[PDB]
C-alpha cells in the first residue's frame, strides 16, 4: 500500500541513518586508554609534617597535607550549623556527617586522625585548583577562579562553591605510604 | 523600484556566450549596484570590516597550522617555532591573535548599530537570528583557540568554560566527558579543539552567505524609520563605487590603527601567563579568561546568594536548581532574549533617533555593557558583587520590559518623510 | 630616572654591546642554575642582536653539556643547530626563554635582580634557605609580617633565589665599569633579546606599513570626496 | 517550457514570511523540480554517488583529525591509536581510505559516460571545465593524505612526485624547496600537506555549487542527441522523487557493496609496505604509488629514448627540453588535452549512439586507460615499454586527431527526434 | 592443505585457546629478539581476544623490563598502561605489532618459521653468521646460487634470524603436542591479533550493515517498481 | 584629474596587496632551522671494506663503500665513449671527466684512489635510494622506483636517470675518518 511502502522506506532511512549517526558521537567519549583511571603509591616519607604534598593522579592533583595545631582546633570547633555542606564528601566511608573526626583521614592502621588529611585539590565549582598554604578568610584554601573559601578540613565556605573538598578512597601502607585508588 | 538592471548581456559575444553559467550576472545585477539609501552614516562600514577581519583571520590561520603540532609536547615549541625562524612567523601569529579583538570590537558596534536603528525590528528578523547564531560560533571558535599554544590561561580557561556544561544536572559529566575526551584536560581535548577550530570559519562564512543574501533582499536600514520608496525612487545609489570606496577608506583607516597595533602594542591585550607552560598542579591568580567574555562571566559568577536580591534563595524551592545552574541559565538567557529582541519591541515606529526615553536607556546599556567587561576582571569581593548584580539586572530588565513600556507610550517626535533628506 | 632601555619606544634596535655583556654574565652566572632551552645557540649570529663569529659560537657550543641525541643514544658534541641546556630540578629554577613576556617585562628582572637587602625591621631572623627580594611579589611571607587579614606589609616577598652577583663579580672585555646595575641592565636586555629576537623587524615593518596605509587612505579620501560632490555642494 | 513552478508561495502565512529570505523558493523551483528527461539510463547516477562519497569522506576526516597528530615521531602511533583505542577507528579509517578508492572509481565512470554521451559538446563546456579542475584538485588531495600516515610508500611517493616539479629547469629546485619545506621530505612537508588536505575538500564543494549550478542552467545531457523541446514538454519529468528514488536505489547498492569490502576486503586495494615505519635510508621495491594514478605513471615513465619511436631524441633539438621534462609534459597534454576535447570534435552531432566509428574508438580508449592503468606497475623492461608508448600514443591520438576526422566524415546514422521515445 | 586459520572467513572470531597458546610461545620465545610497542599490554584482557585475567596482566608486566617515564627520568615498576618493551639492535629484529599485515600475511609467518633446512646442494657451505630460510624473498644468495642475470635458483633466500624452534621447546598447560607447527600456527594467530584485535567487531558489523542495507535497497526498488509504472506499462 | 587619480588609487591598491601577499608565499620557504645544512664526521673504522657503510645527512644518504677488484676492473675498463654523463658530477674537483681517477675519491692522505668512493646515494631522476650490494645488469646500483641502471663508479646506465650519483665534498681526517661537508 501506498501509505505503509512509503512510511516504511522513510522509517528505514532514518534507522540507518540513526545507526551511522551514533558513532561519530561516540569517538568523541572516553577511549580504552583512558578507560584505566588506576591508582598511584605516594611515600609521605617525612616532608617536614605541616606544609603540604601534592601528587598528579587522573589528571589531577591529590592534595596530601598534615595538621598544625592551630589548624586542627580551628576545624574540631566548628559545629555542622553554619557549615554549607555536611555530607563529608569523603568516599572511603559513607554520607556520614563532614566532622573532623570522620573527615580527617584514617589512623596510620594506628589510632588517631587529627594529624592527616588528603583530599581531592579541585574545586567543586567548576574544577581550579584553590591555593594552599594557610590563605583565605578562614585559615585554609583559597580559590583564585571565583573567590571560594575554604576551611582547614577542606569544607567549603564564603563562596559559590556548593560542596567541600572530596575525599578519594585511600588506606595506608604501615606508616610510610599511601595508597590512592 | 528595486531596480536590479541585469545589463540584459548586450556587452559582446563574451557577455553572451556567459549565458551558460550566469555568475556575472548575479555579481552585477545584486551585490555591486545594490542601491543603497544617502543617508548613511559612518556606522554602516563596519560589516566589510568583519569580512575583511574574517579574511584575514583564515589566512593567517592556514598559514599557521603549516607549523602548529596539536600535542601537549609539542604545541609551545611549534608556536616559538613560528615567532622564532619561519619567514613572518611574528607577524602571523600577532596579526591572528589581536585581529581576533578587532573582530569582537567590530562586531559589538556592529550590533549596537543595529540596536539604535531598529534593525531588529521587522521586516529584518532573519538577519538578526542569523547574526546571533553566528556569534555563538565564532565565540565558540575564538575559545577553542585561545587553547591551542598549552599555555597556562589556556588550561584553566577550558578547565571553567567546561566545568559549565558539568554544572547541570543528570547530563552534566557525561556532556563534559564527552566533550573533553576524557575526565579532565589533556591531548584529546587539543585535537577536538584544534580541529573544530580550523573548521567552524567556513559555516561561519556560509551563515555570511545567508546573512549577505537576507539584506540585500531585504533593504539596509537606514538612519530613518523610512524605506527607499520602491514605486523612479531619485533616491538610493548605488553601492559601487560610492560606498565601496567610502568604506574601504573607513577599512584603511583601521587597518593602519590595527597594525600599528601589532607593531608596538601587541602584547597588551594578552594575558603573560600564557607565555609560561601549563601546570596541571598549580593555578595561577587572576585567569581572568579573555576581554570578549568578561561580560558572561561576570552575569555567571554575580548570582552566589550574597544579596537581598539574591533570588537564589527563591529559585532554592525546586531542590535542582542550584546557584550554578542558576547562574548558566542567567547568561545562556542573557542572549536568547538579545535574539527575543525583535519580538519584544512592540513599537510600530524606528530608529531611536526619534526616541528620546529609548535613547536614554541605551546609553545606559551601552554603559552597563562596558561595566561589566570591567567587572569580569575584578574579584567577586564586596563591593563589585552589588554592581555585577544591577548591572546584569539593567540587561534583563531594558531586554524585557522596557522596550514594551516604550513601544506603548514613546510618540513624542515627528517622524520624517522623504528619505532624500536634502538638508 | 626610570633607566628606560634602548629599545622601549617606536625606535631602539637593540643595541649589541649591551647584549654582548649580557651573555658574558649569563653564560657565566645565570646558566649555573637557568637555561632556555627554546633558544637556539645559531641565533647569536642572526642579526639584530648579538651578531658574533660563527667560529665562537661553535667553540662555545662544544664548551657546554652533552645533549644526547633524538635517533640513537649516545652523547653527542652539542653541535649548535640544538638548543641551549636546560635546568631542571634540585636546587635550580624556571627557563628565561620568555621570562622577559611572562611579567613592563624587563624593569621586573631589572628591579628584581636589584633588590636583595637585608631583612627589614620586623623579621631580622628572616627564614632557613629563603632569602628576601623588594620586588618578587609571589613569595611566601611570615606571620610577624602580614596584617590582620593575611595581607604583607612588605613591598616584595621571600624568594627562593639567591643573591646573583656581588660589587665586582666579572670584567669587560670592552671596558666598563662591572658594577651590579650595569651588569642587571645588560642581562635583562639580553633575556628580551631572547624572547623577542625579531623586534627591530617589527618596528621596520610597523612603519612602512603605515606609510603605505596612509597613503592609500588619502588617496581614497581625494576619491571620496570627488566623487561625492554633486551630492554635497548646495548645503 | 523550463517550468520552474516557484510555487508562488502561496501555502501559507509560513510560506508567506519566508518572503524575506526566499530559501525554500530556491530549492522547489530549482534543485528539486528540475524537469529532467525520462530517457534516462543507469549511467546517470554516479553523481549522487560522488556528492555523497564526499559528503562521507570529509566527515571521515574532520573525525580522525580529532585523534591524528601531524609530525614523524606521533603519526603513525596516532593511527594505530585509532585503530585500536577509539570507538569506531577502523571504521573511520577503512571508509576513508577506501572510499577515496570508489570517489575515483565513480568519477571514472562519470567521465566515461561523458565522453560517450557528447556531454563535452556544446552548450556544456563550462560543466566539464570545471569537472577537469575538480579532478585536478582531488587528485592533489588524495596525494597530500597518502603521506600522513608516515609509513614507507608516504615517504618515497611524496619524494618522486615532488622531484617531477624539480625536473623543469631554471625554476624547479626553488619550486621542489618551497613546497617540500625544504631540500627534502620532513615534518615541514607534514603540516603542510595536513593543512592542505584538511582545506580543499571546501574548495571542491564550492566548485560542486558550480558545477550543480552549471547543469542546472543547462540541462541534463539525455541518452540522445537532443533536448527536451523547450516551447508544454510532455517529456522530462521532474526530479523528485522519480530519479531521487532511483539515485538512492543505486546508491544503496553501491554502499552495499562498498561495507562489504570494508568488512571483509578492506586491506586489499592498499599497498602493506604503508604498515612499516619510514626509513630514508632504505628504498623498498616496487613503490607503485596506487591505482588512480598508475596512468599518469605510465605516461610519465614511458618515454625514456628506448624506441625507434622515440620521440624524446629529436626533441633534444634544443638542449633544454630533456626526457624527464618532456614525460612532465607529456602528462599534463594528457588532461589538457582532455580538457581541450570540447573545441576539437568539429561534430555538428552528439551521442555516439548513432556514430559507429566513434563506438570503436571511445571502445579502444576504455582498453587503454584499462592497459595503462595494469602497466604503471609493472617494470619498464621489455615488452612493457613498448605497451606504454602504443598506449599513450593512442591517447593523445584519440583526442586529437581521431575526433575531427569522425566530425568530418561520421554521420551514417538516422538521428532520434521527439525525446519522448516510447518504444 | 593450506591450513587455514579460524579467521579466514566471513566468521571466525579468534579462537582464543590458540592465542594463549601464542601467547606463551611470543613471551618466552619471540621476545627475546622481537617487540610489540605498537601494543599496549591491558589489551590481553580487552574481549575478541585473549580475556585473560587482569591481574595475571599486572603481574606479567611488572614482571618485564623497565620502561622508566615520561616526565621524570626514573625507572618504574612498568604499569600495564605502558606498552610492551622494544628490542631495537645488536642482534636484534624489527617490531611484530603489525607484521600479519606488511606482507596473505599469517599465511607468512606460518610458512616463514616453517622452513629453515639446511643449506641445499648448490652451496653446503652456506654462510658464516646467516642462515637459510626456504620462504623468506628479500635475503643475498651466494653467487653460486643465481642464474646467468642475477636471479636466484633456490625457493627463499638467507635470513639473519635463527630457527626459533626445536621438536619441543615448551609445554601447554592445557594439555596438547607442543610441536614445532602447532606453536608457529598459534603464534602466527597471536601475532594477527596485536596487528587486528578489531576483526570480529569488523564481521559483526559488515553484517548488520549488509542486512540493513538490502532492506532500504530492496524497498526503495518497490519504491520506484510503483512510481514507474503508469509510464512502463503499455511497451 | 579623473584619469590619473583613479588609476593610482588602483595601483596603490595592488602594490599594497601583493605587499601583503608575498609573506604567504615566503613562510612556505627554508625555515632559520632548516637553513643550517652542516657536516658530517663518519668512521670508516674497519667495517669490513667491500661491502657497503650508510649514513644520513642533510636528509639524505651518503653512501661510503670500499672497492671489490672486480668491481674496480670493470671500472676502471669504461671509456667516456658509451657513458651517458661524463661530467664526474663529484663537486669535491672541476667538470673533469668523469674517469675512476678523477672519479674514485681522495687517497687517505695518502696516494691511492681504486679502493673508496661516496657518492649521495640519490637517483639523480627523481631522487629515489638505488639497492646497492651489487645490483643491475652493471655489478653496481640498480634504482626500483623507475628502474636505471648505476655502473660500478656510479655514472648513469640504462635508465631514464640523466645524471651520475653526485659526489660531495668530503676529504680525510688522516686514515680513519671520513668529513662530509
Ligand atoms: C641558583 C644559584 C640561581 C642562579 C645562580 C640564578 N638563579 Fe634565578 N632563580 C633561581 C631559583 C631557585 C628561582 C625561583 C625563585 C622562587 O622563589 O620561585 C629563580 C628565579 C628567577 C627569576 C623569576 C622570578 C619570578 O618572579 O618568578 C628570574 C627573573 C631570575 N631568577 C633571574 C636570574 C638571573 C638574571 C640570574 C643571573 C644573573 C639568575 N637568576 C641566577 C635560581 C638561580
Ligand atoms: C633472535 C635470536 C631472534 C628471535 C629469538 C626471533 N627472531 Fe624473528 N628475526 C630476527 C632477526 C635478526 C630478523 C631479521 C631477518 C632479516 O634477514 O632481516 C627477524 C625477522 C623476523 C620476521 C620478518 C621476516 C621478514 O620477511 O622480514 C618475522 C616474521 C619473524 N622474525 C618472526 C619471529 C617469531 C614468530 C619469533 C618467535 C617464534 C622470532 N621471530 C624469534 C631475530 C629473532
Ligand atoms: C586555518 C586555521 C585557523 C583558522 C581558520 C583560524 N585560526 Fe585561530 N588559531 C589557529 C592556530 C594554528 C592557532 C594557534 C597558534 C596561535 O596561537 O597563533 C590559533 C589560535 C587562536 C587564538 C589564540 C591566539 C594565541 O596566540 O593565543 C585565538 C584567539 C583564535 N585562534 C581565534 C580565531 C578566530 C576567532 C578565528 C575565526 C573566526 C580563527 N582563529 C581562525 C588557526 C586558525
Ligand atoms: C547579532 C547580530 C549580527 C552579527 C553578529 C553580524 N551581523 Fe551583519 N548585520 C546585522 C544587521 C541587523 C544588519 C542590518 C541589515 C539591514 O540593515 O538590512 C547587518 C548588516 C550587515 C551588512 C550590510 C550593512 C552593514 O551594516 O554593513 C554587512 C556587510 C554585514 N552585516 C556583515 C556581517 C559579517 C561579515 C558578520 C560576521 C562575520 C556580521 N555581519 C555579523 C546583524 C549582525
Ligand atoms: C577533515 C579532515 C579530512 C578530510 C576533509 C579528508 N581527509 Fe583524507 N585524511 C585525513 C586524515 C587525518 C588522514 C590520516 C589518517 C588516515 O590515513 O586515515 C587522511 C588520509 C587520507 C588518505 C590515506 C589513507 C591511509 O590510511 O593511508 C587518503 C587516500 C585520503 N586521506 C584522501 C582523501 C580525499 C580524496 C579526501 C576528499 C576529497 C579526503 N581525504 C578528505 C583527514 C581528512
Ligand atoms: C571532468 C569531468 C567531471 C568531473 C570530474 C565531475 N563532473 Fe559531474 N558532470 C560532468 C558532466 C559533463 C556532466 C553532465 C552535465 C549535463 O548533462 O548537463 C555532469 C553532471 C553531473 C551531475 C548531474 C547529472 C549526473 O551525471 O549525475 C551531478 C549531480 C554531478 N555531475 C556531480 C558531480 C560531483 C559531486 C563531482 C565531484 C565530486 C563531479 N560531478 C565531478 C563533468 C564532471
Ligand atoms: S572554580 Fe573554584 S571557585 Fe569558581
Ligand atoms: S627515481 Fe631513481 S630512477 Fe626514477
Amino acid at each position: 500500500r501506498r501509505d505503509f511502502l512509503y512510511h516504511a522506506t522513510a522509517a528505514t532511512g532514518v534507522v540507518v541513518t540513526g545507526a551511522a549517526v551514533w558513532p561519530l558521537i561516540n569517538q568523541m567519549n572516553a577511549s580504552a586508554d583512558v578507560k584505566a583511571m588506576a591508582s598511584i603509591f605516594v611515600d609521605v616519607s617525612a616532608v617536614e609534617v605541616g606544609t603540604q604534598l601534592t601528587v598528579k593522579w587522573r589528571g589531577k592533583p591529590v592534595f596530601i597535607r598534615r595538621r598544625d595545631e592551630k589548624d586542627i582546633e580551628l576545624a574540631r570547633s566548628v559545629p555542622l550549623g553554619a557549615l554549607r555542606d555536611t555530607s563529608a564528601e569523603n568516599a572511603n566511608k559513607p554520607g556520614a556527617e563532614a566532622t573532623d573526626e570522620n573527615r580527617t583521614l584514617p589512623a596510620f592502621d594506628g589510632t588517631n586522625t587529627g594529624e592527616w588529611l588528603v583530599m581531592l585539590g579541585v574545586c567543586t565549582h567548576l574544577g581550579c585548583v584553590p591555593m594552599g598554604d594557610k590563605s583565605g578568610d578562614f585559615g585554609g584554601w583559597f580559590c583564585p577562579c571565583h573567590g571560594s573559601h575554604y576551611d582547614s578540613a577542606g569544607r567549603i565556605r564564603k563562596g559559590p562553591a556548593p560542596r567541600n573538598l572530596d575525599i578519594p578512597v585511600a588506606a595506608f601502607v604501615d606508616e610510610t605510604t599511601i595508597k590512592l585508588g | 523600484s528595486g531596480i536590479p538592471h541585469d545589463h540584459y548581456e548586450p556587452k559582446t559575444g563574451i557577455e553572451k556566450w556567459l549565458h551558460d553559467r550566469l555568475p556575472i550576472v548575479g555579481l552585477v545585477y545584486d551585490t555591486i549596484m545594490i542601491p543603497t539609501p544617502k543617508n548613511l552614516n559612518w556606522w554602516w562600514i563596519w560589516g566589510i570590516v568583519l569580512a575583511f577581519t574574517l579574511v584575514l583571520q583564515i589566512v593567517t590561520g592556514i598559514v599557521l597550522a603549516m607549523h602548529y603540532t596539536p600535542h601537549v609536547d609539542l604545541a609551545f615549541a611549534s608556536v616559538e617555532h613560528i615567532m622564532r625562524d619561519v619567514n613572518g612567523g611574528w607577524a602571523m601569529r600577532y596579526i591572528h591573535a589581536n585581529g581576533a579583538s578587532l573582530f569582537f570590537l567590530a562586531v559589538y558596534i556592529h550590533i549596537f548599530r543595529g540596536l539604535y536603528y531598529g534593525s531588529y525590528k521587522a521586516p529584518r528578523e532573519i538577519t538578526w537570528i542569523v547574526g546571533m547564531v553566528i556569534y555563538l560560533l565564532m565565540m565558540g571558535t575564538a575559545f577553542m583557540g585561545y587553547v591551542l599554544p598549552w599555555g597556562q590561561m589556556s588550561f584553566w580557561g577550558a578547565t571553567v568554560i567546561t566545568g559549565l556544561f558539568g554544572a547541570i544536572p543528570g547530563i552534566g559529566p557525561s556532556i563534559q566527558a564527552w566533550l573533553l575526551g576524557g575526565p579532565a584536560v589533556d591531548n584529546a581535548t587539543l585535537n577536538r579543539f584544534f580541529s573544530l577550530h580550523y573548521l567552524l570559519p567556513f559555516v561561519i562564512a556560509a551563515l555570511v552567505a545567508i546573512h549577505i543574501w537576507a539584506f540585500h533582499t531585504t533593504g539596509n536600514n537606514n538612519p530613518t524609520g523610512v524605506e527607499v520608496r520602491r514605486t523612479a525612487e531619485k533616491d538610493t545609489l548605488p553601492f559601487w563605487p560610492y560606498f565601496v570606496i567610502k568604506d574601504l577608506f573607513a577599512l584603511a583607516l583601521v587597518l593602519l590603527g590595527f597594525f600599528a597595533v601589532v607593531a608596538y602594542m601587541p602584547n597588551y591585550l594578552g594575558h603573560p601567563d600564557n607565555y609560561v607552560q601549563a601546570n596541571p598542579l598549580s593555578t595561577p591568580a587572576h585567569i581572568v579568561p579573555e576581554w570578549y567574555f568578561l561580560p558572561f562571566y561576570a552575569i555567571l559568577r554575580a548570582f552566589a546568594a550574597d544579596v537581598w536580591v539574591v533570588i537564589l534563595v527563591d529559585g532554592l524551592t525546586f531542590g535542582i536548581v542550584d546557584a550554578k545552574f542558576f547562574g548558566v541559565i542567567a547568561m545562556f538567557g542573557a542572549i536568547a532574549v538579545m535574539a527575543l529582541a525583535p519580538w519584544l519591541d512592540t513599537s510600530k515606529v524606528r530608529s531611536g533617533a526619534y526616541r528620546p526615553k529609548f535613547r536614554m536607556w541605551f546609553w545606559f546599556l551601552v554603559l552597563d555593557f562596558v561595566v561589566l567587561t570591567w567587572v569580569g576582571a575584578m574579584p567577586t569581593e564586596y563591593p563589585y558583587d552589588w554592581i555585577s548584580l544591577i548591572a546584569s539586572t539593567y540587561w534583563f530588565a531594558y531586554f524585557l520590559v522596557i522596550l514594551p513600556l516604550l513601544g506603548a507610550t514613546e510618540k513624542p517626535e515627528p517622524i520624517p518623510a522623504s528619505i532624500e533628506e536634502d538638508f | 630616572p626610570d633607566h628606560a632601555f634602548s629599545f622601549e619606544g617606536i625606535f631602539g634596535k637593540y643595541d649589541q654591546a649591551q647584549l654582548r655583556r649580557g651573555f658574558q654574565v649569563y653564560n657565566e652566572v645565570c646558566s649555573a642554575c637557568h637555561g632556555m632551552k627554546f633558544v637556539p645557540i645559531r641565533t647569536l649570529a642572526d642579526d639584530g642582536g648579538p651578531q658574533l663569529d660563527p667560529t665562537f659560537v661553535r667553540e662555545y657550543a662544544a664548551g657546554l653539556d652533552t645533549i644526547i641525541d633524538k635517533d640513537s643514544g649516545e652523547e653527542r658534541d652539542r653541535k649548535e643547530t640544538d638548543m641551549f641546556p636546560t635546568r631542571v630540578g634540585d636546587g635550580m629554577g624556571p627557563d628565561l626563554s620568555v621570562m622577559a613576556k611572562a611579567r613592563g617585562g624587563p624593569e621586573y628582572i631589572y628591579n628584581y635582580v636589584i633588590g636583595f637587602e637585608e631583612n627589614p625591621e620586623c623579621a631580622p631572623e628572616g627564614i632557613d634557605g629563603y632569602y628576601y627580594n623588594k620586588t618578587f611579589q609571589i613569595g611566601g611571607v611570615p606571620d610577624t609580617c602580614k596584617d590582620a587579614a593575611g595581607v604583607k606589609i612588605t613591598h616584595g616577598s621571600w624568594a627562593r633565589m639567591p643573591p646573583p652577583l656581588v660589587d665586582d663579580q666579572v670584567t669587560y672585555e670592552d671596558g666598563t665599569p662591572a658594577t651590579v646595575d650595569q651588569m642587571a641592565q645588560d642581562v635583562s636586555a639580553f633575556l628580551m633579546w631572547a624572547a623577542e629576537p625579531k623586534l627591530v623587524a617589527r618596528k621596520q615593518m610597523g612603519l612602512v606599513a603605515m606609510v603605505m596605509l596612509g597613503l592609500l587612505s588619502v588617496m581614497l579620501y581625494l576619491t571620496n570626496k570627488r566623487l561625492w560632490a554633486p551630492y554635497k555642494g548646495h548645503k
